[PDB]
RNA sequence: ACUCUGGUUUCUCUUCAGAUCGCAUAAAUCUUUCGCCUUUUACUAAAGAUUUCCGUGGAGAGGAACAACUCUGAGUCUUCCAAUUUUUUGAGGCCUUGCUUUGGCAAGGCUA
């Protein structure tokens, strides 16, 4: 009975995703499941070292997600 | 379920049917009350017909229509039943023929 | 499960997984223990009464609820 | 017909047709009765001759009872209504300057 | 209840929609079922409708809607959510599309109500074009699908390709109309809502959807709605949806799920109440009581329909979705509507909704109460919050940024909103609301805007209300006892107020006539006349239409007129102006506000004139969308220009009251183009005054006029009548016994009725609906609505033709008569004098 | 049977200014667009309180409703009708 | 999936009738106009006012029927959820200050 979350809003969008360990990473989100895991495309890490580490492709785990916030306008 | 049984159609046309056919239930009407030919002058005259129906069309909507307008609401009345009272005296006896 | 619904509209405090105090007039639950509470005074400790209103607590963050006052009129 | 009236040919020209039958009829009073729509179609089927074939009203535009009681009002008549006489003489305001 | 007000306060869980749609397609049982739905205690009887939202006696007694309703209601979501909104239940007849602009005006969204048997038919194309003239969202509702079942028993698969076909030809229409392709209107889009409003059957393709749902679970409602319409159809091998029948006899996935349930659910109830009834009542999860039970059809299938459909959250969320809030709809109403413009710092105040901005309603409904001598405002909030109790500055229809006289300062009582009948009061009303505003009753005329006083002196008004037609009825009106006429006198000044587009007008003569668009709009009036606002007998003259006067030829002799100072001489040329061109100012094609460059470049192009004599052009005429056009002609050569231009304007005024009364029928100068050929301007100011050249103007105009050989424009009514087949022969003969002229006649697509679309004088239309309808036994019915003016036959200048009384002439000496006994009726002279 | 009041009640509260408090102390004050049945909070125009009293200003923001300690919602809602 | 739920018919009586009492329709009296007119008794036809009559609904009361359990419904009525989103855990441990109600709290940094 599953939802998925709803973002179609959000697809295609340039997000900064807090996660959970006081985390933040960066990028373009590709997709979700009910379980709200997010698959990112052009994923800058940007820890609080302060510097911005671009990885690509990369799959987050939907438990870890706190925040989304659409830098992009949608 | 399937689409239509063989009463579907007949419930379709006991639709637009006119007021007494189109009652799953009702209430019972002497048969005084019931005018059977009420409907058959409240339409217009057939053609090709004499003037003497037509005078008799025009008659009977003029009674109809002094009956439906000089209507009067029934008065208030406590109920006292005629042949009722009658068994009740020791005067009158009941049987059936 | 009338163990809560014997619970409604009676003012209740909700003792929370940080340790902070809900004191709100109880509203509404459901399986999940979300509880809805309106005119709800958050207490934290010394002890305070920060003014909210309409708190909508997720379960996951609920320990313990228990009476203060009586339904008001 | 046996087959066409198959519900109503037990009982159709009985003195009280459903009298005792409790499913339809609340008692020997003889009042509220309750039927079925296929012995309803089949009164319907069988009784098309004494009613006219009218779906709607839009029939009796000028010809019902407010057009009737305006044509009294109003000292005319329709065509096909009837003829009453005037609800106020106005013999000298009938003919105005 | 409180919270129906606290709603008000967030501007976009309001929607402000008018309900339209041709006669008798539902809208006022839509508007019943939704009150019942919200409100317990309101339920209608079971033979008889609920008459809800209709409170006037005539709304009853007549059954047709006379007077738009205001209905403020809360209302959940699919998802929910509680929204508000507010309804104009509009009148559906043709006669009184006026009654829908006055709430159209006020409306961010329109939901458009068509008769699944009927069609479009004609109410519903003007309806359409009109709200796309004031580029609001559309919304399409098919109501009385049941007719599709209960009465044509069309195949579900040819119930599919009917609502097809008329979603397709409305969309077409409105790409015919609208330009912006965002308007494309589907049921998997949310656009298009299926009802029967009688049943109580308030469903779109997300609702069913939702229905599903819940009756399963773990059902994504919306990407099957988006599945649920089209050459689509379903797999049950692969529980797949395809582009392509998976077998050779499948249905189409709209058939499939959801025409078939409401088939099976509709026979299951019509058909099998004792025998199958129960069994598919308990396989739905629908549980009817023995007594439920016992209803009779009509009564059992509402029941039963309402039980399963549950609320109409199909309608709730097609108008959140595609029918904007006033917050973010406020845009385009401002960009349309305001005279000042989004541009000015008002405009941008109120393009926000802001509550707490500048206040500003604009109201553009009167109400009569009980006594009838107390008028209530009724408008929408368009910036701030207006407060009872309060002082307020009303503007007028003529107000302008400088001309202060049309305001007035009014203290706004006790204010309320308006839920048909009844109306719930409240202290305030904040932005994007519908309110009724007390004691500003004497002020308003008609469109008015109210603003606060002491702020915002720079504030304009709003556009005056447009009507999609011209209103050609006109009917003389006197009281019986003249030692009370001033009641009667009163009594017009509240129709004028209650009806938007009634025109009383006071003749020469002095014959008060009025202005109505058909039979039925005025029949309406001088009801509400008689019986609500004077309570005094009244007297009717003959209905008559009013008369255009027009040109056929260019002036012989370029006429010439003097000022009484015999200084300032203007000779002019009247000449008819070109097809289209008079509908294209009509339209507002082409406006005088447009900058010279531009009404040039579309003079020259599109209609092949001179680039010099486009330039020429100087105004319209008799209002700035006047179908009459002043061209200067003096040639440079011999004609000062500056000079010229300073008594222009004058010439200007003298033209339009020219082409406002005109010589021959006392008014309305139509399609006729005038060239000034000659200007002697007196050298000092005081000789070239607007009171010596305006009346040397219309003496000029009216020579020029009349020298060219006029004739007389009566309106042309398009009739469209959908009847039975049989009936079309009939219904030809009685339009050729009125002069009318037979254009079209198409038989309905999904139905046994044609539908034939003529062209019949307006003066021979009187009596034509009841004519149709009692000659062909109430089958042919008919509306009237004006289309354009036409020249009648005849020559009005021709003296050698005798006018016998009481007898109708033929067409060539119809003008004649047209013109002559106008003439009686105004008080003017036997012949139009050519010296004068 | 299925679905509860208060998730009810939070989807009465789109369209409103709701304040949703999350796992990580930061508070979010601004507009709720959408809720779903899990507390999936998609909100917007959002005023941000910080653990440490830092004010910022995200004007889209997707909350997971697994994260969410408390939303406090507005008091017009208590006169909703499901809270009835 | 349960215990108690208690019938419906019919004969009367007594009050109230709002509502098409009635998806039907009478008569009389009176008062206005009338048409006949010449005296009552019949009348002509419209309006207005009552009245009686053939009926009706509801309520209440008193019988019989006659049985009877039940119908029905108040409800617990009864035969399944540890893997991201709530209820089968990221939980627990270290450091500085303000006060210690010397128990320790609050904030932050941590470590896992």
């Amino acid at each position: 009975k599953a939802h998925p979350p709803e973002l179609k809003k959000f697809m295609d969008k340039k997000l900064s995703l807090k996660l959970n360990g006081g985390r933040h990473v960066q990028g373009i989100l590709r997709g979700f499941d009910p379980f709200m895991n997010l698959v990112i495309d052009e994923c800058v890490e940007m820890a609080t070292s302060g510097q911005q580490n671009n990885i690509g492709m990369v799959v987050i785990r939907g438990n870890s997600i706190i925040m989304l916030e659409a830098l992009e306008r949608v | 379920t399937p689409l239509y049984t063989d009463n579907t159609a007949n419930g379709i046309a006991l639709l637009w049917a006119p007021r007494p056919f189109n009652l799953r239930s009702g209430r019972t009407r002497r048969a005084l009350d019931i005018p059977l030919v009420k409907n058959w002058y409240r339409e217009h005259c057939p053609a090709g017909q004499p003037v003497k129906v037509r005078v008799s069309y025009q008659k009977l909507l003029k009674y109809y229509v002094l009956n439906a307008l000089k209507h009067r609401p029934p008065k208030a009345q406590k109920k006292r039943y005629l042949f009722r009272s009658f068994k009740a005296t020791k005067f009158f006896q009941s049987t059936k023929l | 499960s009338s163990k809560m619904l014997q619970h409604i509209d009676y003012r209740m405090r909700c003792i929370l997984q940080d340790g902070r105090i809900f004191i709100g007039t109880f509203k509404a639950f459901d399986k999940h223990m979300n509880l809805i509470l309106c005119d709800c005074d958050e207490f934290r400790k010394r002890e305070e009464k920060r003014v909210l209103g309409l708190v909508l607590l997720r379960g996951e963050n609920l320990v313990s609820m228990t009476v203060e006052g009586p339904p008001p009129k | 017909d046996p087959e066409e009236d198959a519900p109503v040919l037990d009982w159709f020209y009985d003195h009280q047709p459903l009298r005792d039958s409790r499913k339809y009829v609340n008692g020997s009073t003889y009042q509220r009765w309750q039927f079925t729509l296929p012995m309803m179609s089949t009164l319907y089927r069988l009784a098309n001759q004494l009613l006219t074939d009218l779906v709607d009203d839009n029939y009796f535009y000028l010809f019902d009872l407010k057009a009737f009681f305006t044509s009294k009002a109003l000292n005319m008549a329709i065509p096909g209504g009837p003829k009453f006489e005037p609800l106020v003489r106005d013999i000298n305001l009938q003919d105005e300057d | 209840m409180d919270f129906l007000a606290d709603l008000m306060d967030n501007s976009e869980l309001i929607r402000n929609v008018t309900l339209c749609g041709h006669l008798h397609h539902g809208k006022t049982c839509f508007v019943d079922c939704l009150i019942e739905q919200t409100h317990p205690e309101i339920r209608k009887r079971y033979d008889q409708d609920l008459c809800y939202t209709d409170i006037l006696f005539t709304e009853q007694e007549r059954g047709v809607g006379i007077k738009s309703t205001p209905v403020t209601v809360v209302l959940p979501d699919t998802k929910g959510k509680s929204y508000l909104f507010n309804i104009m239940d509009t009148p559906g007849h043709v006669n009184f599309s006026d009654e829908v602009t006055a709430g159209l005006r006020i409306s961010d969204g329109v939901v458009l109500f068509i008769d699944a048997a009927e069609g479009v038919m004609l109410n519903t194309e003007r309806l359409i074009k009109h709200a796309v003239q004031e580029r609001l969202a559309v919304t399409v509702c098919i109501n009385k699908i049941d007719r599709l079942i209960l009465e044509l028993k069309l195949p579900p698969t040819d119930a599919y390709y009917k609502l097809r076909h008329i979603v397709d030809e409305v969309n077409g229409l409105i790409s015919m109309y609208s330009t912006d392709e965002n308007l494309i209107l589907s049921p998997l889009l949310g656009n298009v809502c299926f009802s029967s409003s009688q049943y109580s059957i308030c469903f779109t393709l997300g609702s069913f959807a939702k229905i599903y749902a819940d009756t399963f679970g773990d059902i994504n409602y919306q990407e099957f709605a988006k599945r649920l319409w089209g050459d689509i159809y379903f797999n049950p091998k692969t529980r797949k949806f395809t582009k392509k029948a998976p077998t050779s006899s499948s249905q189409r996935s709209f058939v499939e799920f959801i025409l078939e349930p409401l088939y099976k659910i509709l026979a299951q109830v019509v058909g099998d109440v004792d025998t199958s009834l129960p069994r598919t009542l308990d396989e739905l999860g629908i549980h009817l009581t023995k007594e439920e039970l016992k209803l009779n059809i009509r009564p059992l299938l509402r029941l039963v329909c309402k039980k399963f459909f549950g609320e109409f959250t199909g309608f709730v969320d097609m108008c959140v979705q595609h029918i904007p809030s006033p917050k973010v709809g406020a845009k385009p109403k401002i960009e349309h509507t305001y005279t000042g413009g989004v541009d000015s710092d008002l405009g941008e105040a109120m393009s926000d909704c802001d509550p707490d901005g500048p206040l500003m309603c604009h109201t553009t409904k009167m109400y009569s109460t009980d006594d009838g001598v107390q008028f209530h405002a009724f408008g929408r909030v368009l910036s701030g919050t207006i407060h009872a109790g309060q002082p307020v500055k009303v503007l007028g229809e003529n107000y302008t940024l400088e001309d202060e006289e049309d305001s007035q300062i009014c203290t706004v009582g006790r204010l309320w909103i308006s839920v048909a009948r009844y109306h719930i009061e409240v202290n305030r009303v904040p932005a994007g609301n519908w309110v009724l505003i007390e004691g500003v009753d004497q002020p308003i005329v008609k469109t008015a805007t109210i603003t606060e006083p002491r702020g915002n002196e720079e504030a304009q008004i709003f556009r005056p209300l447009k009507f999609n037609t011209t209103s050609v009825i006109k009917i003389a009106v006197e009281p019986v006892n003249p030692s009370e006429l001033p009641k009667m006198l009163d009594g017009l000044r509240k129709v004028n107020k209650s009806y938007p587009s009634l025109t009383t007008k006071v003749e020469e003569s002095g014959e008060h006539v009025i202005l109505g668009t058909g039979e039925l709009y005025l029949d309406c009036v001088m009801h509400d006349l008689r019986k609500m606002y004077s309570e005094i007998d009244i007297k009717v003259a003959d209905p008559v239409v009013t008369f255009c006067e027009t040109v056929v030829e260019t002036s012989s002799l370029k006429c010439f007129a003097e000022t009484p100072n015999k200084k300032n001489k203007i000779t002019m040329i009247a000449e008819p102006l070109e097809k289209g061109l008079a509908e294209d100012i009509e339209n507002e094609v082409v406006q005088i506000t447009w900058n010279r460059k531009k009404l040039g470049e579309f003079f020259q192009t599109k209609y092949d004139w001179d680039l010099l004599a486009a330039r020429s052009i100087w105004a319209f005429g008799p209002d700035a969308t006047g179908p009459n056009i002043l061209v200067d002609d003096t040639l440079p050569s011999e004609v000062d220009k500056a000079l010229l231009g300073s008594v222009k304007d004058s010439i200007v005024q003298g033209f339009q009251w020219g082409t406002r009364e005109g010589p021959l029928c006392d008014e309305l100068i139509r399609n006729v183009k005038f060239k000034i050929l000659d200007a002697v301007v007196a050298q000092e100011p005081l000789h070239r005054g607007g009171g010596q050249i305006i009346p040397t103007a219309r003496r000029v105009v009216y020579s020029a006029f009349l020298m060219a050989t006029p004739r007389l424009m009566e309106p042309y009514y398009f009739v469209e009548v959908q009847a039975p087949a049989d009936c079309v022969s009939a219904v030809y003969t009685v339009l050729a016994r009125r002069r009318g002229h037979v254009t079209q006649d198409a038989p309905i697509p999904g139905s046994p009725l044609y539908t034939i679309k003529a062209f019949i004088p307006a003066i021979d239309s009187f009596g034509f609906e009841t004519d149709l309808r009692t000659h062909t036994q109430g089958q042919a019915f008919s509306l009237s609505v004006f289309h354009h003016w036409q020249i009648v036959p005849g020559d009005p200048l021709d003296k050698s033709i005798v006018i016998r009384p009481l007898e109708p002439q033929p067409a060539p000496h119809l003008a004649r008569e047209f013109m002559i006994k106008t003439r009686r009726r105004k008080g003017l002279s036997e012949d139009v004098s050519i010296s004068k | 049977m299925s679905i509860g009041v208060p998730i009810k009640v939070l989807h009465e509260a789109e369209g409103h200014i709701v304040t949703c408090e999350t796992n990580t102390g930061e508070v979010y004050r601004g507009k709720l667009i959408e809720a779903e049945d899990n507390m999936n909070c998609q909100m917007s125009n959002i005023t941000v309180t910080y653990r440490d009293g830092r004010v910022a200003q995200l004007e889209q923001v997707y909350i997971r409703g697994s994260k969410i300690r408390f939303l406090i919602l507005p008091d017009m809602l208590k006169n909703a009708p499901m809270l009835k």
